[PDB]
RNA sequence: ACUAUGGUUUUUAUU
């Protein structure tokens, strides 16, 4: 069986399938480390593949596109997850134990007025 | 060189200051130590710990004249009068009585009075 | 207490708590009727003050 | 059991031997620009090694026990007076405070910057020698001069 | 009762 999860995270969106099956993990038609190398979240999507153990029964395909990197990443954490979580229920009560099945607390807001970038003080110096 | 084995511990607490002195069965003072002369300024020199070790180091300057039983005369107020008896109840002789005096008693002598004026 | 109270004593009478400024005070027997309870006892919640 | 501990947030390296590199790799770092800040990890140990004696096992285990922090004294409220006490040094900064305190020599050894210079403060502090130790033997004689309550 | 620690509130004007 098929078990599908969306994920979107910063003006990228992902799409995961889990199956049963051989060890292997793909993303994009490419594999996990042909294109990655350096970049600073390339590993948080491992986070959530250890609970039932790595690249032994389980088979992952991956599709993403838009935003940067953390973005992606991000995305395709909790794409994984919400297909995780059809392929076993149970995993939902040790998905909650590390944070994982939850939208995370930083998101883009609209731009407070004028001021430049409208979140720093600006000069109150007494002077 | 001889054995004394009685005599009498003196101590006084101030709120600038802790002193220890201990005497023979004569009444001659054997070694004396104050928290001034263990290096400490001020009101800390009434502090618990420095008050402890001001005792400690009395006992230290008594260590050879043979000492077994002897008894307590606490003078003062100053917050080391509690601390000083714990390294004399270790200086390895008898406490057989302990004399507790603060000066000028009057108007209830200061307790916290817990919701009460 | 630390300082605030040395005599040779680091004891203390445990009358204090859940006793004064309540019940009971600022409404000093104002309702169900009660006789008994901790504010007939409140007159041993004294001592303290004087040593 | 859902809720519970929660673990990890950062894991133990199989080759650094320490468990302080989380924080000691957060030294000189400004505007998020990590890596170069990371640029003393298998570098500047492997040129202490070749600057004081040989091996580097246990040079950074060794400097921070003979520089060791393990009481601070402040001015502190009992209410309304604010006496000077002494307090221990709490138990997780206690071995990760001294290696960011080595910064009053840092602009005028002229040791030709960031791994050069932790090739010659740690050969110092191995012997509790050199910078900010007269001053963390000052600490511990505050705190002699004054012991406060306990 | 103990952050050791800052002098004292100008001659005096008169929408």
């Amino acid at each position: 069986n098929q078990y599908y999860g969306t994920g979107r995270r910063k003006s990228s969106a992902a799409r995961v399938f889990i199956k049963p099956g051989n060890g292997k993990i793909v993303i994009n038609q490419r594999s996990l480390e042909q294109y990655f190398g350096r970049e600073t979240a390339r590993m948080v999507v491992r986070q959530p593949l250890e609970l039932v153990d790595m690249v032994e029964k389980l088979d992952l395909y991956i599709t993403v596109k838009g935003g940067g990197i953390s973005g992606q990443a991000g995305a395709i954490r909790h794409g994984i997850t919400r297909a995780l979580m059809e392929y076993d229920e149970s995993l939902r009560s040790e998905l909650r134990k590390a944070g994982f099945v939850t939208r995370d607390a930083r998101q883009v807001e609209r731009k407070k007025v004028g001021l430049r970038k409208a979140r720093r003080r600006p000069q109150f110096s007494k002077r | 060189r001889k054995q004394v084995s009685d005599g009498v511990a003196h101590i006084h607490a101030s709120f600038n200051n802790t002193i220890v002195t201990i005497t023979d069965r004569q009444g001659n003072a054997l070694g004396w130590a104050t928290a001034g002369g263990s290096g400490f300024r001020g009101s800390r020199k009434s502090t618990p710990f420095a008050a402890q070790v001001a005792a400690e180091r009395c006992a230290d300057a008594v260590k050879e004249y043979g000492i077994k039983n002897l008894e307590v005369m606490v003078k003062g107020p100053g917050p080391g009068r509690e601390s000083t008896i714990r390294a004399l109840n270790a200086a390895g002789f008898r406490i057989t009585n302990i004399t507790d005096v603060t000066p000028i008693p009057h108007n209830g002598c200061r307790p916290p009075k817990k919701r009460r004026v | 207490i630390k300082v605030r109270e040395n005599e040779p004593f680091d004891v203390a009478l445990r009358r204090f708590k859940r006793s004064c400024e309540k019940a009971g005070v600022l409404a000093e027997v104002r309702r169900r009727e009660f006789y008994e309870k901790p504010t007939t006892e409140r007159k041993r919640a004294k001592a303290s003050a004087v040593k | 059991r859902r809720r519970v501990i929660g673990q990890r947030k950062i894991l133990p390296d199989p080759k650094f031997g320490s468990e302080l590199l989380a924080k000691f790799v957060n030294i000189l770092m400004v505007d998020g620009k990590k890596s170069t800040a990371e640029s003393i990890v298998y570098s500047a140990l492997e040129t202490l090694a070749q600057r004081s004696g040989k091996s580097e096992l246990e040079a950074f285990e060794v400097a921070l026990e003979n520089v060791r922090p393990t009481v601070e004294v402040k001015s502190r409220r009992v209410g309304g007076s604010t006496y000077q006490v002494p307090v221990e040094v709490r138990p997780v900064r206690r071995n990760a405070l001294a290696m960011r305190w080595i910064v009053e020599a840092a602009r005028k050894r002229g040791d030709k910057s960031m791994a050069l210079r932790l090739a010659n403060e740690l050969s110092d502090a191995a012997e509790n020698k050199g910078t900010a130790v007269k001053k963390r033997e000052d600490v511990h004689r505050m705190a002699e001069a004054n012991k406060a309550f306990a």
